[PDB]
């Protein structure tokens, strides 16, 4: 059937252009209208626009009339969503969905591209321990940019009872995250626990042991 | 412009029970040519793109189980899940493809209705390694509770704090149908050392006495 | 306003070409027609030609058939008259005229007249 | 095992003009739409209301295949809500259009070195055409109120204009063959089914 | 082509005299296509009579054309200074449309 592949995640600064791509491959791409939709950090799905790659027939939502541009290259079966000197309010995940007709529901969806727009720059994370019939251990990964970070416990040894909370954007423009794990509190000094965090945007790999308080 | 509003914002339905979501359009979405309502229902799970659940207000997609049903005509439509499983926990949208621009619904969040579960409350003081940077951050952990609605307050020497806290909750754990919440209170090292006792007070449906986990700086 | 705005006057050396514009406003221009006629100062009216807007079919006079070209653009509802190889006698005012069309019907005469474009040819 | 005669509309050796577009009705047959894909090459394929991928799993009461020839600049006008001379005086689709419009470049068939002037299009008309209305009148368009007694002139214009397709013309002025499929599911029982 | 000759050349009248023009043709011209235009010094020609004996919108009821075949005339009843201009006849039925040489009306 039909498959749409989108570009990688982009991190940009306020005031720079951007062009997200959406390449189609499958049975009968000539009939598909490609539509762009936005989803901001949170719960809303907002239809941005649609375009037919045969010609250049493009229809925009009244909320995205002069803010974005929608283009298409039929030679390689691709659609494009382009900003020029975008703002910090554009940080969101953008999906492209295909419909075999204009008034046809969006049958095939893409993977979605994450656009992160911040005046901040790439900064490695700082990890801090969170020491304790059941106790709680954890790590606090603070002051990193951009998302995401991969947090495991003992290189992946234990996973049950582990809770890795979603990131939160601080006032300084950096992100904070917490990983916790519950233990029977009877083998605190018998078993060692280490947080392994990975922030590939800065190529940082931090393994920090978390011991109980003296 | 056509506007769609979904009657239930949140929907807590027990395992194996019927879940109903309503969608009310501001205009008729019926085509005279084929007498079909041009409305679709989509489902998206956390982290995945939304998949087209049903189309034409009634017709099921090639790849959907029989529990997802769609009914309604004119301006009132209903999406019904017969036997809600642990896979069905997601956000459901109703959109219209009658005319441009297209409009999505508000988004109805469904969850497995679990028995009332009290949270396990823990408090974590700032590590001595974090104070070297001149900024302290005390953490409060709420583990495995239900329902999701819980209130967390910070008290520094029995003084309520606001404007310097950040909360973050996890998705519903499909095993026990519970939630976990973490609240971070950030302070300057100078302002942190000027105080003695720090406390996290949580209130939640299922608590006799609001749980207060405290610790002194010494 | 339903008027016919021509282009400003231009001064051209002998042997060059001029293109007088003619834009209609206020009435349906799709089914109308535009006729071009020149007139010297204090002399008679010398009919140049005419064009149908919907089709582009043109008919010129016996003396201008080799040096004039009448065209139109419906996207902007503007008529153009290009005269080449300007000799001394071309110095005159060039008027474009069009009938009035408010619906499917038009007027059997050229009531709407442009303000006139005086083309002067000298050294 | 009766297959619908969709072929006789597509690979036909002769196509009609747009002012006098051809129409063939489809009824009591199996409509297999596999030829809409992986067959020749289509420059334009715009479906409205129906998804052709599911056309094989549907049955309709009325199916109409219209066919004509226009130029590239006008293939965008074959759509609901379009304006211009083609959409007003030649071929108009209703707002609730539920079908498909396919178009392919036919510059190798409908173009001669001397210019093909057999493909005409209507130029003037009293009012706009209603959806799916054909007009083939050759009466001189009486633009004014004076009667045009079969003679052309002022306010008396011929209603048909020739395209004049030439091989050296740009792609926007090259002949495109257009076939419009129209599906209607009315109170009558459906007979134009697909392989289900 | 169809030559249009106007008579007389010039005229001079006073307020109250019925001024009559004439514009004849070398061949028979259809009445529905012979317009009479007015041109005051400085302005563009102003269509007075279209077709034949049919006044344009805004023209006072004093101007009246009449004629057929190869003979047409224009007449005015009340002579006010607004009627001081040149008057032209134009046929638009043949292949080349021809005007008249002009009939200057120097009203005193
Ligand atoms: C057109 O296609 C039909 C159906 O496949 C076939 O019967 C007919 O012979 C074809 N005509 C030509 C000229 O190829």
């Amino acid at each position: 059937q039909m498959q749409l592949v989108q570009s990688g995640t982009e991190v940009k600064k306020p005031g720079e252009s951007l062009k997200i791509s959406c390449k189609g491959s499958g049975y009968g791409f000539i009939t598909y209208w490609i539509g762009w939709v936005r989803q901001m950090p949170g719960k809303g799905l907002e239809w941005m626009g649609i375009i037919y790659p045969g010609d250049s027939e493009t229809r925009y939502s009244p909320s995205f009339q002069g803010q974005v541009t929608i283009s298409a290259d039929k030679s390689i079966n691709t659609a494009y969503l382009q900003w020029s000197s975008l703002k910090a309010s554009d940080t969101a995940i953008y999906y492209c969905a295909g419909g075999s007709g204009i008034s046809t529901p969006m049958d095939v969806w893409g993977q979605g591209t994450t656009v992160t727009v911040s005046s901040a720059s790439t900064k490695g994370p700082s990890v801090f321990p969170l020491a304790p019939g059941t106790a709680a251990l954890g790590c606090l990964v603070k002051d990193y940019f951009p998302e995401p970070v991969t947090v495991s416990w003992n290189s992946g040894a234990l996973t049950s009872g582990v809770h890795t909370f979603p990131a939160v954007l601080q006032s300084s423009g950096l992100y904070s995250l917490s990983s916790v794990v519950t233990v029977p509190s009877s083998s605190l000094g018998t078993q060692t626990y280490i947080c392994n965090v990975n922030h590939k945007p800065s190529n940082t790999k931090v393994d920090k042991k978390v011991e109980p308080k003296s | 412009d056509i506007q769609l509003t979904q009657s239930p914002d949140s929907l807590a339905v027990s395992l194996g029970e019927r879940a109903t979501i309503n969608c009310k359009s501001s205009q008729s979405v019926l085509y005279s040519s084929i007498n079909k309502n041009y409305l679709a229902w989509y489902q998206q799970k956390p982290g995945q793109p939304p998949k087209l659940l049903i189309y034409w207000a009634s017709t099921r997609e090639s790849g959907v189980p029989d529990r997802f049903s769609g009914s309604g005509s004119g301006t009132d439509f209903t999406l019904t899940i017969s036997s809600l499983q642990a896979e069905d926990v997601a956000v459901y949208y109703c959109q219209q493809y009658y005319s441009t621009p297209y409009t999505f619904g508000q988004g109805t969040k469904v969850e497995i209705k679990r028995t009332v579960a009290a949270p396990s409350v823990f408090i974590f003081p700032p590590s001595d390694e974090q104070l070297k940077s001149g900024t302290a951050s005390v953490v409060c952990l709420l583990n495995n509770f239900y329902p999701r609605e819980a209130k967390v307050q910070w008290k520094v020497d029995n003084a309520l704090q606001s404007g310097n806290s950040q909360e973050s909750v996890t998705e519903q754990d499909s095993k026990d149908s519970t939630y976990s919440l973490s609240s971070t209170l950030t302070l300057s090292k100078a302002d942190y050392e000027k105080h003695k006792v720090y406390a996290c007070e949580v209130t939640h449906q299922g608590l006799s006495s609001p749980v207060t986990k405290s610790f002194n700086r010494g | 306003q339903v008027q016919l705005v021509q282009s400003g006057p231009e001064v051209k050396k002998p042997g060059t070409s001029v293109k007088v514009s003619c834009k209609a406003s206020g009435f349906t221009f799709t089914t109308s027609a535009v006729q071009w006629v020149r007139q010297a100062r204090g002399q008679r009216l010398e009919w140049i030609g005419w064009i149908v807007v919907g089709s582009g079919n043109t008919n010129y006079a016996q003396k201008f058939q080799e040096r004039v070209t009448i065209t139109r653009d419906m996207s902007t509802t503007t008529a153009y008259m290009e005269l080449s190889s300007l000799r001394s006698e071309d110095t005159a005012v060039y008027y474009c005229a069009a009938p009035y069309c408010s619906g499917g019907t038009c007027l059997d005469g050229f009531d709407i007249w442009g303000q006139g474009t005086m083309v002067t040819v000298s050294s | 095992t009766n297959l619908c005669p969709f072929g006789e509309v597509f690979n036909a050796t002769r196509f009609a003009s747009v002012y006098a577009w051809n129409r063939k009705r489809i009824s009591n047959c199996v409509a297999d739409y596999s030829f809409l894909y992986n067959s020749a090459s289509f420059s334009t394929f715009k479906c409205y209301g129906v998804s052709p991928t599911k056309l094989n799993d549907l049955c309709f009461t009325n199916v109409y295949a219209d066919s004509f020839v226009i130029r590239g600049d006008e293939v965008r006008q074959i759509a609901p809500g379009q304006t211009g001379k083609i959409a007003d005086y030649n071929y108009k689709l209703p707002d609730d259009f539920t079908g498909c419009v396919i178009a392919w470049n036919s510059n190798n068939l409908d173009s001669k070195v001397g210019g093909n002037y057999n493909y005409l299009y209507r130029l003037f008309r009293k009012s706009n055409l209603k959806p799916f209305e054909r007009d083939i009148s050759t009466e001189i368009y009486q633009a004014g109120s004076t009667p045009c007694n079969g003679v052309e002139g002022f306010n008396c214009y011929f209603p048909l204009q020739s395209y004049g397709f030439q091989p050296t013309n740009g792609v926007g002025y090259q002949p495109y063959r257009v076939v419009v499929l129209s599906f209607e599911l009315l109170h009558a029982p459906a007979t134009v089914c697909g392989p289900k």
